[PDB]
């Protein structure tokens, strides 16, 4: 059984996408098809179903505003979505209802891998890198941290690797945020003793794919 | 309108503990509520069905009971792959009304860390674009709750920082934090000195670090 | 007031099968929310509900006991069948037939739902072996002449078969301080017991002490003295 | 003669609705035929029982037709269907691949072969028995108790009509000029003892 | 299944004062389904509380209970003595219907010694092949008293019976009875028997000792 998704992916507030769901060893005209909302960080959220007879419900936020189906061409889902507004990033999943193999009802048994659908004009655009050496110190206990500073990027993935990859040690890359703007903006940091601030090379590799973006940095401590 | 309440919201707990979480629902739901495992960037798994029955292929050391409108799902051994989030989620009103729970995250269980601090002023080249990041970075702590207050002159600040928190590592059991105060050129030219202080249940004490514009 | 009576052979042999009759005065089978439920309980064990059966023919059985297990009504003749089978020798308890009922209130909220107060239930044991007569044997106080004014003497019942048996001393003209103690099985599959009666040891040279052990099953009227005797 | 007057002297008819015709009028047109079709549903899907309507049960179990001529009864009956550990005797066809036509039965009993693998007598993952029986249990709510409804449907075709309400008789007055209404004579007069 | 609790195993509480037991279930279910139930020693049950939280037909305002979920209590304020009965709770949520434990209410009294007493099988019972040797301990409260059997100091095990008998009404005492039953192979191979009594109202241990041919 698998529940594959297709036709993700970013359009401008007020555009109009589809969805499909292709399926495997499961009907999707004899059986409960349900679309689910899940935002990024955030729980769940059901939206709609439709019964094996071919009868659909929505939920109230999205009522008479999604239209569901059912293609038996190739056994698939399919949802249109129009008049798309900011509340509309998230990951949609193509679930099936009343499944498991005691026979118990109400459940979402197989979930779908979920595929991304992201409502913005941001305008799609490159990065901006900025260094952050550490602190003008001499040791302070052989622990100095320096990183770098994404911002004002869009949309993701954006990569962000040390050395090509090889300064994975001691590296935290914290998850992407989004500002009022619509840009994007992460901090990737790595540590490093003070005696090696002066020693090795350090370099910053921001790839943004989206944008067809490569930007190398040297990250270099600074004095006062 | 079916709406449910899951304690703890956070249960950390380590490997081979039993845990215990428990959902309750404004009205009867009886044994019309569901138990799923969603993994941070993963699809959910259905864990408990009918309110009481496992699945095929599950372990059997979860457990889901509970009826009226306390639910609880139980773990008897608690595998190191285990710490994900669980969802209660009704069926009663099965037509239109689907509703889920807040959801708990299981994180893996350690000693408490330090974190340790550091001050990111802005670069220079990012000054000239009228645009300045001061970032203060905590590092190697354990709970994820930490406090961050952000002093300009003597004076706090909030409402235009942007805070983040990295997953869990995998080597140490620690956390990761970011904050982030975006100005304008005028606004950061308008002050000398700032600081992030620093609030852990690893410090004894919140810890101020500081920096000047005219020194550095 | 509901009468309540339950009826059955109190002696039964094990690994067989035995029906259990049950009479109910004072309600009908034909009423809305109305059961009747069979419970067993076990010598001094918690109790344990075995059976179910509404008005509608509709019958509940015990998960743990559901294989050899039936429960039946009768409207017309106020009448309840229980047949259960393949008892053994721990299944001597006490059978109990009982009324069940709900109470709902111009909405049907249920309010709870009861048992009735119970029947007078029926001692059922099982046991592969014969009747047997109770042997008494006499239990005399130790040589001592005061020892304080007090000394206890008494009867021991042996080798008896079933349970009760009616102890009776003086002809019921003794019965202060008079312990009768409880059955107790021993490991042949048969039973024991005494009835002991606390009198003054400047009494035991002045009172004839008798005891009348009555066992209807094996239709015994025994009559034991019990003497002082010296060492 | 079907007397409507026994419908009120009933239960509080938790749901009574009657559609295209008015209460106090089927008491008055006289119909050719009536169905009384009765089954016991939950309180949350009262509602799913009407004309042009979808549901679960609207869709697989019972459709009223789009001009559907009567009304139906609903009414509470936790009283009879509640039994202490869950009453498993009242089932409903949860999975099915199509939509009744309207009054229609669907009685057949076989695993619900959704899946590209047949059962064939496997109730094994993707075999599914469609027939899901109620709980009803007595601590149930109002949506999940057992409610017992009873639709009828009038049919009034071109046969002779031979089903409807009772027609009241007022006293008998004489030598009195009064308008009179004998079995649908209708006149005015004065009414006299006779010997014919 | 959901399994029930009574808490304590014995209540021991004088009348007149309050008193209070719980019962708790394994797992959730809905408060009416609870009742509690009360039955005298050789007698049927009678219903005391249906819904665990609404008092039966004819219940005196005196018995009372509460809880929730998985735990509920019930407490009875003016007790007599006839009032002191066995109490159940028992769940109507589910097959099978299960009751508690049972939990014994008993009334307090001071701690008395035991007074105890020999009793050495009779001369027929010997002549019958297997003898008997019962001893007797009376008056004491409350019922627990270990007891012990020894032939020549010899700790015997396996080939001993107690028999208890319930509370005095009277005096608020008990009655213990230890059988020891021997052939006449192990009856005739020693010469003295004894039983020992160990109580809260004795400081001591108590051995008495008699011997068979002698006496
Ligand atoms: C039968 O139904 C009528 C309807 O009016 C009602 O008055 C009567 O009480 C009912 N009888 C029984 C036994 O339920």
């Amino acid at each position: 059984v698998q529940l594959v998704e297709s036709g993700g992916g970013l359009v401008q507030p007020g555009g109009s996408l589809r969805l499909s769901c292709a399926a495997s060893e499961i009907t999707v005209s004899s059986n409960y098809m349900n679309w689910v909302r899940q935002a990024p960080g955030k729980g769940l959220e059901w939206v709609s179903v439709v019964y094996p007879g071919g009868s659909t419900f929505y939920t109230d936020s999205v009522k008479g505003r999604f239209t569901i189906s059912r293609d038996n061409s190739k056994n698939t889902l399919y949802l249109q979505m129009n008049s798309l507004r900011a509340e509309d990033t998230a990951v949609y999943y193509c679930a099936r209802e009343s499944g498991g193999f005691p026979l118990a009802e109400g459940a979402f048994d197989i979930w779908g891998q979920g595929t991304m659908v992201t409502v913005s004009s941001a305008s799609t655009k490159g990065p901006s890198v900025f260094p952050l050496a550490p602190s003008s110190k001499s040791t302070s206990g052989g622990t100095a941290a320096l990183g770098c500073l994404v911002k004002d990027y869009f949309p993701e993935p954006v990569t962000v690797s040390w050395n090509s990859g090889a300064l994975t040690s001691g590296v935290h890359t914290f998850p992407a945020v989004l500002q009022s703007s619509g840009l994007y903006s992460l901090s990737s940091v790595v540590t490093v003793p003070s005696s090696s601030l002066g020693t090795q090379t350090y370099i910053c590799n921001v790839n943004h794919k989206p944008s067809n973006t490569k930007v190398d940095k040297r990250v270099e401590p600074k004095s006062c | 309108d079916i709406q449910m309440t899951q304690s703890p919201s956070s249960l950390s707990a380590s490997v081979g503990d039993r845990v215990s979480i428990t959902c309750r629902a404004s009205q009867s739901i009886s044994t019309h509520l569901h138990w799923y495992q969603q993994k941070p960037g993963k699809a959910p798994k259905l864990l408990i069905s009918a309110a009481s029955t496992l699945q095929s292929g599950v372990p059997s050391r979860f457990s889901g009971s509970g009826s009226g409108t306390d639910f609880t799902l139980t773990i008897t051994s608690l595998q190191p792959e285990d710490f994900a989030t669980y969802y209660c989620q009704q069926s009663y009103s099965t037509p239109r009304g689907l509703s889920f729970g807040g959801g708990t995250k299981v994180e893996i269980k350690r000693t408490v860390a330090a974190p340790s601090v550091f001050i990111f002023p802005p670069s220079d080249e990012q000054l000239k674009s009228g645009t300045a990041s001061v970032v203060c970075l905590l590092n190697n702590f354990y709970p994820r709750e930490a406090k961050v207050q952000w002093k300009v002159d003597n004076a706090l600040q909030s409402g235009n920082s942007q805070e983040s928190v990295t997953e869990q590592d995998s080597k140490d059991s620690t956390y990761s934090l970011s904050s982030t105060l975006t100005l304008s050129k005028a606004d950061y030219e308008k002050h000398k000195v700032y600081a992030c202080e620093v609030t852990h249940q690893g410090l004894s004490s919140p810890v101020t670090k500081s920096f000047n514009r005219g020194e550095c | 007031q509901i009468t309540l009576k339950e009826s059955g052979p109190t002696l039964v042999k094990p690994t067989q099968t035995l029906t259990l009759t049950c009479t109910f005065s004072g309600f009908s089978l034909s009423t809305s929310g109305v059961g009747v439920a069979w419970i067993r309980q076990p010598p001094g064990k918690a109790l344990e509900w075995l059976a179910l059966i509404y008005w509608d023919n509709d019958k509940r059985s015990s998960p743990s006991l559901n294989n050899r297990l039936t429960i039946t009504k009768d409207t017309s003749k106020n009448q309840v069948v229980l047949t259960m089978t393949n008892m053994d020798p721990e299944d001597t308890a006490t059978y109990y037939c009982a009324h069940f009922f709900s109470h709902y209130d111009s909405s049907n909220y249920y309010y709870g739902s009861w048992f009735d107060p119970w029947g007078q239930g029926t001692l059922v044991t099982v046991s592969s072996a014969s009747t047997k007569g109770p042997s008494v044997f006499p239990l005399a106080p130790s040589s001592k002449s005061t020892s304080g004014g007090t000394a206890a003497l008494g009867c021991l019942v042996k080798d008896y078969f079933p349970e009760p048996v009616t102890v009776s001393w003086n002809s019921g003209a003794l019965t202060s301080g008079v312990h009768t103690f409880p059955a107790v099985l021993q490991s042949s599959g048969l039973y024991s017991l005494s009835s002991v009666v606390t009198v003054p040891s400047s009494s035991l040279g002045t009172q004839t002490y008798i005891c009348n052990v009555n066992h209807k099953p094996s239709n015994t009227k025994v009559d034991k003295r019990v003497e002082p005797k010296s060492c | 003669v079907a007397d409507y007057s026994v419908l009120y002297n009933f239960a509080p008819f938790f749901a009574f609705k009657c559609y295209g015709v008015s209460p106090t009028k089927l008491n008055d047109l006289c119909f050719t035929n009536v169905y009384a079709d009765s089954f016991v549903i939950r309180g949350n899907e009262v509602s799913q029982i009407a004309p042009g309507q979808t549901g679960n049960i609207a869709d697989y179990n019972y459709k009223l037709p789009d001009d559907f001529t009567g009304c139906v009864i609903a009414w509470n009956s936790n009283k009879l269907d509640s039994k202490v550990g869950g009453n498993y005797n009242y089932l409903y066809r949860l999975f099915r691949k199509s939509n009744l036509k309207p009054f229609e039965r669907d009685i057949s009993t076989e695993i619900y072969q959704a899946g590209n693998k047949p059962c064939n007598g496997v109730a094994g993952f993707n075999c599914y028995f469609p027939l899901r029986s109620y709980g009803f249990r007595p601590t149930y709510g109002v949506g999940h108790q057992p409610y017992r409804v009873v639709v009828l449907s009038f049919e009034l075709l071109h046969a002779p009509a031979t089903v409807c309400g009772p027609k009241k008789s007022t006293n008998l007055v004489k030598n009195k000029c009064v308008n009179f209404n004998f079995n649908g004579l209708t006149g005015t007069g004065v009414l006299t003892e006779s010997n014919k």
